[PDB]
């Protein structure tokens, strides 16, 4: 199971970043995929996941209504569009996948390299 | 021994007195002179963790945790023993969960430091595995009694053997529990939360206590999906009690006990009976006015009933009033308690809904006055229809003697309501100052509160708050599970599909609450419907402060609906009258309460004025 991130870097307050995760090595539909966040000196926090919840994608309380997770199940890609980025979102975002479809992205078995997101 | 049988009593009482002293020292050292204490709040919360867990142990021993016996009571006695035995086994499983996953948290947090106290964040996590050892004792004793009354089926030596075997396995060879891991047998996919919900309702209607059923549901969910996460979610069982707002629950209870017991609730009644009582049916006006004045000190309707019902019914029956109205008005006027600040229902709502408690109090202030006015008008109409004789006016000297006697008491609401509104006191500091003032009143201005009596009041306040502490700390555990699975979003989609306008959503929520409160108690419902109804209300745009006031008023009606009404039972006990008579006599007074509910539902700007 391989996952590689794409996109990131530094933006201002409200830069509307677009993280991406191209993943391979499993069945895209049977595996719950998602993103979690680790701050520079804090415990990891789950952000979002698709295929985890039964009906709608799971969103964290502090990323709700301003983060949208989308699937691209033709090139096996997961996108996370972030809008209205507060200066408290400066962290590292890791793409994760897991065979158990439950909305706990910070405890998922597999994890990607991660990307730095800085908000100034 | 006996000092060990009465151990939580003298430990929780002493810790509660210490916490009270620390908080009052903080308040004085911060207000009287500018010298704030940095170590007061965190030390108080650290003490309160132990106090709450000791209260939970007392509740386990007394078997006084809230359950739903609507369908359990109807079972045949032969079939009523298997279910109770299974309930006891489930409680044992929950206690073992507590012990194991509290010891893990205690041993995993030896490096985190409490900055203000300069101590490790394990002395706060030591409480969960430690007090649980008492809970496993008090549980077994509580089981040994049940077998003496033919209420269980398993001899209480097999239960002891099972308990010690399970504890030894948990702390020696935990891997033997992997057989019970349900994820090795069932693969329900992403729709497991709806299988641990219908299995949580089956438990909730078979007589399992609410606090334990929530924990069993969490255990089932984490066993079916993935066990590895339950080590990190179990933290919610401890830091939920490390809340400064929650400290206002055992204090606002205590200030409702130190006034009935110190005789301060009779001087208020004398003042109300002197000022009012010479009107058309004025012995009901004194009832409602006494309830209104006492609602500024207490926060429970049952406390109001138990403290004023005998006096009110006696005063009303000394004037020829009928039994039905005597029992009905004194039950309908209870609900003014949990509406006017302080109130414990709104504190619980603010804890569950993460809302401000001061704003909840200010919002609920106005509906209390509206309900008081409506009850007075309905009582006046009823009395004038029945032609009750107007009582002679009190002399201008008695009306002043009663006021002069009950003068320092009347200043208690000004400390609370005028302290929170003015911003001088936070609700917890308001609770502490109110308790201190009640102690001064009953011990140094009225001279009716001893030290043994005060300690007994502290002990019973701890016991009463311990049955809500368990439900708080398990509903916090279950809420994150139910909120990551986005169940409330699906239910809200269904509700919007069936009810279009938001007003229809409010009407349907109110109808559901009215139907459920007839058979379910007002405390075994605030932890069952609110955790899922709050996110739906947030989604459909309903203000959460207004929603809290509305739900509190909707559930205070539920204690008067006579399939299951706590206020009716309390009034029947204190009035020496049948429950049926009270139930029939409260029907005329349900109408003004419904009118108040309607006019606050369709005029939300009435509620949200003082907060805004
Ligand atoms: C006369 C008849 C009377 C019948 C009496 C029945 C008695 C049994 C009742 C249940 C006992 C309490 C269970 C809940 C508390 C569990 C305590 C913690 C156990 C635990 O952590 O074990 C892990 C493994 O077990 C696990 O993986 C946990 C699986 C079990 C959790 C609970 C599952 C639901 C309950 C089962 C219901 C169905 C059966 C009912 C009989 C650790 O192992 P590790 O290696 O992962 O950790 C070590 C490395 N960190
Ligand atoms: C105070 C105690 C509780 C008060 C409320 C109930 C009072 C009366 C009790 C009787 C039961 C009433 C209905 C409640 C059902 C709860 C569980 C809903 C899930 C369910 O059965 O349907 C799911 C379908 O998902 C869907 O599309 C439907 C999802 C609906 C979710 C509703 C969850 C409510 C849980 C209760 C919270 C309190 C009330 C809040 C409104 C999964 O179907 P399945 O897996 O069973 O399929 C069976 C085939 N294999
Ligand atoms: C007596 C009982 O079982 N439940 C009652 C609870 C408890 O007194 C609780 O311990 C403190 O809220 O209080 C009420 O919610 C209240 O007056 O607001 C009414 C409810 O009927
Ligand atoms: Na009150
Ligand atoms: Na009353
Ligand atoms: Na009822």
């Amino acid at each position: 199971v391989q996952l590689q991130e794409s996109g990131g870097g530094l933006v201002q307050a409200g830069g509307s970043l677009r993280l991406s995760c191209t993943t391979s090595g499993f069945n895209f539909d049977d595996y719950a995929i998602g993103w979690f966040r680790q701050a520079p000196g804090k415990e990891r926090e789950g952000v979002s996941c698709i295929h985890c919840t039964a009906y709608t994608p799971y969103y964290a309380r502090s990323v709700r209504d301003r983060f949208t997770i989308s699937s691209d199940n033709a090139t096996n890609t997961v996108f996370l569009q972030m809008n209205n980025l507060r200066p408290e979102d400066t962290a590292v975002y890791y793409c994760v996948a897991d065979a158990t479809r439950y909305p706990y992205p910070e405890f998922y078995d597999y994890v990607g390299q991660g990307t730095q997101v800085t908000v100034s | 021994m006996k000092v060990f049988n009465k151990l939580e009593e003298w430990l929780g009482g002493s810790l509660f007195i210490g916490m009270f002293v620390i908080l009052v020292m903080q308040i004085f050292s911060r207000q009287i002179f500018n010298s704030p204490l940095i170590w007061s709040e965190e030390l108080s919360r650290l003490i309160f963790v132990y106090v709450g867990l000791l209260g939970v142990s007392m509740g386990i021993r007394s078997q006084q945790h809230i359950m739903i016996d609507f369908l359990y009571a109807k079972f045949p006695k032969s079939m009523q023993k298997i279910i109770f035995t299974i309930i006891q086994i489930l409680i044992l499983a929950c206690l073992i969960f507590f012990l194991y996953f509290g010891y893990d948290l205690f041993i995993k947090k030896e490096e985190i430091e409490i900055v203000s106290l300069g101590i490790s964040m394990k002395w706060m996590y030591l409480a969960l595995p430690l007090i649980t050892l008492l809970m496993l004792v008090r549980f077994y004793q509580a089981y040994s009694e049940n077998y003496a009354q033919n209420k269980v089926y398993i001899k209480p030596i097999f239960i002891l053997a099972l308990m010690i075997i399970l504890v030894l396995i948990a702390f020696i060879k935990p891997e033997l529990f992997k057989i019970l891991k349900l994820s090795n047998y069932f693969d329900l996919g992403e729709m497991t939360i709806y299988y641990v919900l219908i299995a949580w309702l089956v438990m909730i209607f078979f007589g399992v206590p609410v606090g334990w059923s929530l924990l069993v549901a969490c255990i089932l969910y984490f066993a079916l999906t993935r066990w590895k996460v339950v080590y990190f979610a179990a933290d919610k069982l401890v830091y939920s009690l490390d809340s400064f707002s929650l400290l206002s629950v055992p204090f606002f209870i205590l200030t409702g006990i130190l006034m009935n017991g110190a005789g301060i609730t009779e001087r208020i009644f004398n003042f109300a009976k002197a000022m009012l009582g010479h009107y058309t049916g004025g012995m009901g006006h004194v009832n409602v006015a006494a309830s209104l004045i006492f609602s500024g000190m207490s926060g429970s309707a049952i406390a109001d009933a138990g403290g004023l019902g005998q006096l009110e019914i006696k005063a009303m029956r000394d004037e020829g009033y009928d039994d039905d109205i005597c029992g009905g008005l004194t039950a309908a006027s209870c609900i003014i308690g949990p509406l006017v600040p302080p109130s414990i229902s709104m504190i619980i709502y603010g804890v569950i809904a993460n809302q401000s408690i001061a704003k909840l109090f200010l919002a609920g202030f106005v509906p209390g006055f509206l309900t008081t006015i409506a009850l007075m008008i309905m009582n006046y109409f009823v009395c004038k229809k029945r032609g009750y004789k107007k009582t002679a006016k009190a002399s201008p000297k008695e009306r002043w003697i009663a006021f002069k006697k009950s003068f320092w008491a009347l200043l208690t609401p000004i400390l609370i309501i005028g302290g929170i509104f003015s911003g001088i006191f936070t609700p917890t500091e308001a609770a502490v100052i109110a308790t201190f003032y009640s102690i001064i009143l009953g011990g140094f201005i009225y001279k009716e509160l001893t030290v043994k009596s005060f300690f007994k009041h502290c002990v019973e306040a701890v016991a009463i708050s311990g049955v809500t502490v368990l439900m708080i700390m398990t509903v916090t555990f279950f809420g994150d599970i139910i909120a990551r699975e986005q169940v409330a979003m699906r239910v809200a989609e269904i509700f919007i599909k069936y009810a279009t306008s938001p007003m229809m959503v409010l009407v349907m929520i109110n109808l559901l609450l009215l139907f459920l409160g007839m058979f379910i108690d007002a405390l075994a419902l605030q932890f069952l419907v609110l955790p899922m109804l709050i996110p739906i209300a947030e989604q459909v745009g309903i203000d959460l402060v207004f929603f809290g006031v509305m739900t509190t008023l909707n559930m205070m009606i539920g204690i008067l609906t006579p399939p299951m009404g706590m206020a009716l039972f309390v009034v029947a006990q204190v009035g020496k009258m049948s429950v049926s008579t009270v139930a029939k006599g409260v029907l005329p007074f349900l109408l003004p309460i419904f009118i108040t509910l309607v006019i606050i539902t369709i005029f939300p700007q009435i509620i949200l004025f003082l907060p805004n």
